[PDB]
């Protein structure tokens, strides 16, 4: 479940903090960052009450500081059925969805609906089946001896039953689940029987199971528009749904809130890189906010005045002020000594580096030297110099050799300054030759 | 006469070279150093295995796409064979989202919005809007002032299937483009005509280039069905997923009927031609090599990906051309068994498996394998050639004429050093 | 020896000839 | 003999078991920093645990970033995907760049699966299908079984069908006489020929005449198969290969690239975890590499920023010749290489250096043998002596018009001479420009 | 036909020591140029060598063009030649590097041996059955020869090419197996009771003899792009036609060079690479010169020739200068070949040549008074003038071009630095570049 | 019968698949008939096989006259095609009409 290799924010499972809401030193992979984690606990609690909707908060800061670390603490503390939506500044600019369309459906996918029902269904292991055939073989008989581990029973087929064992092969021994209502038989495997391998299953052989829903409000606004089916939720073309059946979902929706039948599950829609939308983007932004089914949206930004897209004026955090009005922000600082050197420590822990002391000592006095960033790759390059050895534990020898092999920002803009000859320029001009 | 045989590698015995090669953290030097000293042992033999034939390393078989099915499988006087292919992604929908929303019932208004929108308001209606009607039929020429209200609330594929090549009347204002009256000419047209060769230069292209003939060269990688919707507790959305899937109309539209069939119906049931189910609307493909993904293996491949097998195959025609009698050195079985099949592909005189009695006995025989006495033996030849001259001496020696051995080498590989 | 031909297989179905002297033409 | 194009004659890295580079291996000169470095990328890579890393091969022209990437691929060999690219491939007139660069993304991860399939195979015997009491019924089709007999080499199995794979059948063009292949996974009908049991001379269809199948009717075969995850979206998103109307409605479709949304990806991912969690599948990372990264836009930047905290994403080697060079897409943004800031503390730069004389002269002397072509030892320092003169690839492609010289001349020797008309003929960038600015109208 | 540009130019002029000679086969002077181009025509006869960028440069009206046309002429059939402009890269329904990618596909001719079967003689009996809607086809055929006399099975495509072209018994056809061709080459039975529907009067031929079988092989140049075009999709055979092939993926591409290395490693096919030649080569983005750096190291790459009349002028898709309007990269990975500027005697054979192609008597004075015009101003110019100095003697009924029509007829048509002179004093009366102009004539 | 065709009726007609009883070709009867690039490869052989029956005293080719007028409009990548296209053997004569004076090219900031 769930494959991947090593991700770079695989260390944080959740904001650490109390039941006073108040953030631990070291927990759950995040360290430092104690006013900044207390807000995303305040807006955790704001998104688990479920009471208000359309809150924008804008998390800014310098780069390297945690951004994505507390937007990927917050997805972690949500847990599963609540909706979270990550999308980015620049996937929004499609060829075949106009921009606001695209922003409306970012924004529906990130609120879904809780129906719970319940079904009947069959689970035993096959003992023994027997297909009879008449003269003619017109019509079809059959018994069908089924068993768990309390009980045994044997039905007696109909025609449909045996067209639908007869395809999809059952033979004795196999555990099979049948739902009766819909036709649909799946072989869970092979029992335990030398004479794939599960278990028989145990208890009653009718057993009523209830299952949860959970479906966001894209997926009932595709299919109940009928431009398209549901394979547009994976082929990706829905091509601009219009909008009256979207208040038909909405309104249907509140009377199914009203009868009972369902409940309303927002969650969190996180826009990576705020500043790379146009402003037509940022006024619809403005207005999408007030409805009654919108989500609260997490924007991360880490520009200081600059231009906004589209126009020709400066803004602070490349936002103009009408959308600033409307959110509360989030301010990160840059770590000291100590945090630094816990972040490393904890990457080592999982990318499965033992370091030594000096090491880790070392990679810290070129983290606050450098970037966090930088440290945090030499680490994981630096076991492979280390294995080359035949050595288990990271030396400094190793880190300085990848500090010689790999080079950083600051080190590489000074190469090319005295050497700027031997590179293109922004006027296209190079000189090739060595000599003259 | 000893003279040795250089051969060169093909595409798939250097793919496999070069995934040992990268497999084995690049300690050439030490398979070099211990390949001239005589678990390194094993991993040279994979090494050979490659140079020797790619299907010992590797048996080729039936190059087909892969099937991202969950399918009824068996673990393992006749026998069902049911389609029962599936997506092993599965799609749930709630049962509320489905009645409340697609199907009618006493507290939606699915139906009646669908007649006020498609029935009521329509306006090619003619009890409602005669004139819009009767303007049409005066553009168009149809003959039925039902037409156009038939053509809007019925779907495309539906129309282009049962579409029917009906008669108008001359007095409309549609009549025939130059590019039609110049393509109704050549429907039955034979060869040699000015007018009729003018307007065929695919077809002279298709046979100028000898397209009926040429091979297939892509086939995709992964090939999967529908992503499966699954309602529980619903027969409706499995009768509606069924008649979606598998409509008899457009099912039948695709393919044809048996002649068997059709004359059972013509004749022993009196069902005219006209009112026959509409078949044969498939395309048809470029060659018969383009109409599936499967790829088989074939006996003309297997000599050429081998590159000492092709030599072989070069070098015996002027060895039975001249009538002799040759012999093969191996060292393993598992290439004895392989040129069993191939010389029984290649229908030879050679041993089944007294060898000596029948040597000498039957001068019929060709080709002699044996695995590491002969006098009338003429010709001989090393395939999996070791330079230990113990063994060498003692094959040539157990075997009138002038005697030639060969031996076959292939460049860049682990025998060239040797 | 001598190789059988592949089995012909019409039955239900119509037939052109087109002979040296004189056409057919067999209809259902 | 063979075919030569500015590379070939490089087979690798051309390291030691310790990760120290040669002078002269793998047909490398020089370079000797950048080659370890590239060592270590190798086995960080044929570790696979790590994602989302990624470096930056940054120097001057003919500096040999290029072949670099080469000797990875070659190093890594043909199991791990490699995905060359140039960075003007992005900008697609059917879809956005955001979905070209993910889908070069999950292009660039392999997967190997052995697959078990059901096969029916045999020559056709017997072929006679039943009617239905009601076929102009409206539902319900024309016939309603099909009965077929097959025979194999010690074996003869009669089978019973639904109309829906004697529909594929039919379309196969199958007749009695014929050998037949039916796969059970997906109900797709190969017909492989004629039987050699009857004659083989009295056609006129070209067809080819294969023996019955060895073994029985019904199998269970083994096949490995390699595949990417892009494979796999691309198959679910465009389904063929089920015999339901759609995906045979599919096939005739116009194929266009469309934007495979984040929910069919999950699933995808779900679905080859399981299969790996059965011990039936493996999961192969590969390197994506993509050429003059300066052509990029900000927009693409900024989505690589987010692609790359993935943790499917692969390895991605980028390489660009720049100096301080303003990212395309924005006006004042000054940064090294061209790319921008917030994509540098991502990334691992590996700096490249130019060659010296000699350098040059031995990589004029791989080539030449490379090429099959002899030269003398006084041409060849008149080819360094322009190399450094000039260029590294003017004198690099002055050999094939020397070669040809030399040979009309009835020689297999390229002399001080050949060396000289070549100047003449042909020209270099410098004298080019030289005859430009002293020109009357644009010469 | 009818008369070109480079009509009179169908190969380059060059002796077994690749020197030119001062005039032969249409080409006179440039002998540095015509050298250079044939080195380039001998490096692809080779083919030995791939993706090798050659450039042509110099002023405008100097042989560029020439030079290429006599290379394309010098190339012999079966080999590509590729010849695009600058402009038709752009395109709404692809992008610029698939645009590019085909055209340098285009380029690359594979040589396919084919064995086939040839059947010819008198057909006896024609036995067709078909079904009752008329899908499913079959049917015996009774062909014969002299001394032979098979019969055969016919499939679905045989019947179809027998019904149209309809054959009956006593007509003499002939039959290839690997193409499906199907040609009648006459009757000879001359049947007696013709029911009278059609008109036809089929040739009378004799009896083919001999062995009624035949085999021959066959060999057909197929482009690389027109494989990847059919191996596409469906119906990728129309898609060579109508232009219809949207952005083929790179698996295809991947598939079909690995089928056409395996199709080399057994002895099917062989690969004769081309000339793809890039006219206006400045007119290009530099996304498309970033491809191209790149794409001239692959291995199925071609040669590749670009022509340019430009100097140091603004590269496309930047706002800097560069020599010939290329990227310093590009320049980096090409040779150059420079061409000159011409003489009054080169013009002069060149007005002679273009007079003896086009058909017309000029005289000694009007050939002077040619050259004089074309050494003033261009040479187009004084080539354009013979055809209409021609129709201007004919309205004399004389067919001899005199001085006095070629005054006329440069009375009559003007050049550009009188027509440049004309505008500069009147400038009033045409369009201002601010839209002002002067209408009324008081 | 005397018939007059000209040479773009023919391309289309040989571009546009004859008549058959796919669902591809009846479909795209009854959608809109968008434009598409036609190949240079149909042309040439409209071409040869038009030569052919020149050849043979059957066909006859008649040339008109393209006629652009304010062709000041034109951008510079059409003049460039114009100067490709005007080498060719089959082309027409093209007459051009302009009333500006000294103006710049379309496309172009100085020239
Ligand atoms: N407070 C923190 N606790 C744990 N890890 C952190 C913390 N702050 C930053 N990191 C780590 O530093 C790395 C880079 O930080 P990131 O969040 O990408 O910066 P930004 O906020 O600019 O996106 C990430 O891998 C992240 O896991
Ligand atoms: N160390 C080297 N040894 C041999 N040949 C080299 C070396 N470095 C570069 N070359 C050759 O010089 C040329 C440089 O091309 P390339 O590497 O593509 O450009 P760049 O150096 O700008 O990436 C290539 O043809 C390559 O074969
Ligand atoms: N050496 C030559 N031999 C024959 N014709 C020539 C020669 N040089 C020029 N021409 C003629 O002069 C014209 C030159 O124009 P062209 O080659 O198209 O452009 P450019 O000269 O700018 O490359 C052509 O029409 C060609 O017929």
């Amino acid at each position: 479940k769930s494959l991947s290799l090593i991700a770079a924010h695989s260390h944080i499972t959740g904001l650490g903090l109390d039941e006073n809401l108040q953030p631990r030193p070291t927990s759950e992979g995040m360290v430092g960052q104690l006013q900044a984690r207390r807000a995303a606990g305040v807006i955790l609690k704001m998104v688990q009450n479920g009471t208000i909707a359309g809150r924008a908060v804008l998390v800014a800061g310098p780069p390297s500081t945690g951004k994505t670390a507390l937007a990927m603490g917050v997805s972690q503390s949500l847990g599963k059925d609540v909706p979270f939506t990550a999308i980015a500044g620049s996937e929004i600019f499609s060829l075949e969805l106009s921009k606001t369309e695209a922003l409306t459906q970012a924004f529906r996918k990130s609120i879904g609906i809780k129906i719970k029902e319940e079904t009947e269904l069959i689970e035993g292991e096959v003992v023994e089946i027997q297909i009879d055939r008449s003269i003619t073989g017109g019509h079809k008989q059959g018994k069908l001896t089924i068993k768990t581990t309390d009980m045994e029973t044997i039905y007696e087929l109909g025609n449909k039953m045996i067209d639908g064992l007869t395809k999809e092969k059952v033979l004795a021994g196999d555990v099979i689940s049948i739902d009766k209502a819909s036709g649909k038989i799946t072989k869970l495997g092979r029992s335990f029987a030398r004479s794939r391998f599960v278990q028989c299953p145990e208890g009653e052989l009718q057993k009523r199971k209830t299952v949860v829903h959970t479906v966001s409000l894209h997926e009932i606004d595709v299919i109940n528009s009928r431009t398209q089916g549901f394979l547009a939720l994976f082929t990706g073309d829905t091509g601009e749904i219009r909008s009256e059946v979207r208040d038909q979902i909405n309104t249907k929706v509140a009377e199914w809130k009203e009868e009972g039948k369902a409940e309303i599950v927002p969650g969190v829609l996180f826009i990576d890189e705020v500043h790379m939308l146009d402003i037509e983007c940022f006024s619809f932004i403005n207005r999408a906010l007030e409805d009654e089914f919108a989500p609260i949206v997490m924007m991360a930004t880490n520009r200081g005045v600059s231009k906004t897209r589209g126009t020709n004026y400066k803004s602070p955090h490349g936002l103009p002020l009408d959308l600033l009005d409307r959110s509360i922000i989030i301010t990160t600082k840059s770590y000291n000594e100590q945090e630094i050197k816990t972040i490393l420590s904890i990457r080592a822990q999982e990318e499965e580096v033992e370091l030594s002391s000096d090491a880790l000592d070392l990679l810290t006095k070129t983290g606050v030297e450098t970037s966090l960033r930088y440290s945090s790759n030499l680490i994981s390059v630096a076991q492979q110099i280390a294995m080359k050895r035949k050595n288990n534990t990271v030396e400094v020898e190793d880190v300085k050799r990848a500090y010689l092999l790999f080079l950083d920002s600051a080190r590489s803009v000074k190469y090319v300054q005295e050497n700027e000859s031997q590179y293109i320029d922004d006027q296209g001009n190079v000189q090739i030759s060595i000599a003259k | 006469i000893e003279i040795d045989v250089l051969c060169d590698l093909t595409q798939r015995q250097a793919k496999l070279y070069q995934v040992l090669k990268s497999q084995i953290s690049t300690n050439y030097d030490a398979i070099e150093n211990a390949a001239t000293n005589d678990n390194l042992i094993n991993a040279v033999m994979q090494f050979r295995k490659v140079c020797n034939h790619p299907d010992l390393f590797e048996r080729a078989d039936v190059d087909s796409p892969f099937s991202f099915t969950t399918f009824g499988k068996t673990t393992s006087k006749f026998t069902d064979l049911i389609y029962s292919s599936r997506n092993p992604i599965k799609y749930s929908l709630p049962r509320l989202i489905y009645e409340d929303l697609i199907l009618p019932n006493y507290n939606n208004d699915v139906d009646i919005a669908n007649k006020l929108k498609n029935v009521k308001f329509n306006i090619f209606n003619p009890s409602t809007n005669y004139e819009l009607c009767l303007f049409l039929s005066k553009l168009t020429g149809e003959p039925s002032l039902n037409e156009f209200f038939r053509v809007s609330t019925t779907p495309l594929l539906k129309r282009v299937i049962e579409r029917t090549n009906g008669p108008k009347n001359t007095d409309s204002l549609s009549f025939k483009t130059i590019t039609q009256e110049l393509l109704e000419v050549t429907r039955n047209a034979p060869s040699e005509g000015v007018m009729a060769s003018l307007l065929n230069v695919e077809k002279h292209a298709y046979e100028r280039e000898y397209l009926n003939c040429i091979q297939r060269g892509y086939h995709p990688n992964v090939s999967a069905p529908p992503v499966t919707i699954e309602v529980l507790g619903s027969s409706h959305v499995t009768n509606s997923i069924n008649n979606e899937l598998f409509d008899p109309l457009i099912s039948q539209a695709l393919s044809d009927i048996p002649a068997i069939t059709q004359y059972n119906m013509h004749v022993k049931k009196g069902i005219p031609v006209e009112d026959f189910p509409k078949t044969g609307l498939f395309p048809e493909p470029l060659n018969k090599n383009f109409s599936s993904n499967i790829s088989m293996p074939s006996m003309d491949r297997f000599i050429t990906e081998s590159a000492k097998l092709r030599k072989l195959d070069e070098l015996l025609v002027k060895l039975k051309s001249e009538g002799h009698r040759v012999l093969i050195y191996f060292q393993m079985t598992k290439m004895m068994d392989l040129m069993e099949e191939y010389l029984t592909y290649r229908q030879y005189n050679h041993i089944r498996l007294d060898l000596v009695h029948d040597w000498q006995t039957n001068p019929e025989i060709f080709v002699f394998l044996l695995s590491t006495n002969l006098t009338a033996a003429d010709t001989v030849i090393f395939y999996d050639s070791d330079w230990n001259p113990t063994i060498d001496s003692q094959a040539m020696d157990r075997a009138t004429r002038q005697v030639t051995v060969y031996r076959l080498l292939v460049r860049g590989t682990i025998e060239e050093r040797m | 020896f001598v190789k059988p031909r592949r089995p012909y297989n019409s039955e239900g179905m119509t037939r052109i000839l087109r002979r040296y002297e004189e056409d057919l033409f067999c209809t259902f | 003999v063979t075919r030569t194009a500015a590379h070939t004659h490089i087979k690798g890295l051309g390291l030691d078991e310790s990760g120290v580079a040669k002078r002269v291996e793998g047909g490398f000169v020089g370079q000797i920093e950048a080659r370890e470095a590239c060592g270590v990328i190798v086995d960080l890579i044929k570790a696979k645990k790590m994602s989302g890393r990624a470096i930056l091969l940054a120097g001057g022209p003919s500096t040999g970033k290029t072949a670099l990437a080469l000797a990875i691929s070659q190093e890594l060999g043909p199991k791990v995907p490699f995905c060359p690219l140039v960075g003007s491939e992005l900008y697609s007139v059917e879809v956005k760049k955001t979905e070209t660069l993910m889908e070069n993304f999950r292009r660039a991860i392999g997967l190997r699966i052995k697959e078990t399939k059901e096969v029916y195979e045999g020559e056709v015997t017997e072929l006679t299908p039943e009617d239905a009491e009601n076929p102009l019924g409206g539902y319900g089709k024309t016939i309603s079984h099909v009965i077929v007999g097959l025979k194999s080499a010690k074996g003869t199995k009669t089978l019973r069908l639904d109309p829906t794979i004697y529909e594929s059948i039919q379309r196969e063009k199958v007749s009695i006489g014929d050998v037949i292949y039916i796969e059970a996974n997906t109900g797709a009908v190969k017909r492989v020929g004629r039987s050699d049991a009857y004659a083989t001379e009295f056609d006129l269809e070209t067809e080819e005449y294969v023996p019955l199948p060895k073994g029985e009717v019904h199998k269970k075969k083994e096949i490995v198969q390699d595949v990417t995850l892009h494979d796999l979206d691309v198959a679910n998103a465009r389904p063929q290969g089920g015999q339901d109307v759609i995906s045979m409605m599919g096939q005739l479709l116009k194929p266009k690239k469309t934007e495979i949304t984040e929910k069919l990806r999950q699933e995808v991912n779900k679905v080859v975890a399981k299969y790996i969690d059965q011990g039936v599948a493996e999961l192969i990372p590969g390197v994506l590499f993509i050429d003059e990264v300066n052509m990029l836009d900000i927009e693409i930047f900024t989505y690589l920023n987010k692609a790359l905290e993935s943790n499917i994403a692969p390895v991605v080697v980028l390489a660009s010749n720049r100096g301080m060079t303003t990212v395309r897409g924005t006006e004042d943004v000054i940064s090294p290489h061209g790319v921008p800031p917030d994509l540098i503390d991502r990334l691992l730069i590996v700096r490249t250096l130019p060659y010296d004389k000699d350098e040059i002269r031995t990589i004029i002397e791989r080539r030449a043998t490379v090429e099959r072509l002899q030269v003398e030892s006084s041409a060849l320092d008149l080819l360094a002596t322009m190399g450094t003169e000039t260029s590294l690839r003017y004198a690099l492609q002055l050999l094939a018009p020397c070669g040809i010289l030399a040979q009309t001349s009835n020689r297999k020797e390229i002399v001080v001479n050949d060396v000289n008309e070549a100047k003449l003929l042909f020209l270099d960038a410098k004298r080019s420009t030289k005859i430009l600015e002293t020109s009357a109208n644009y010469l």
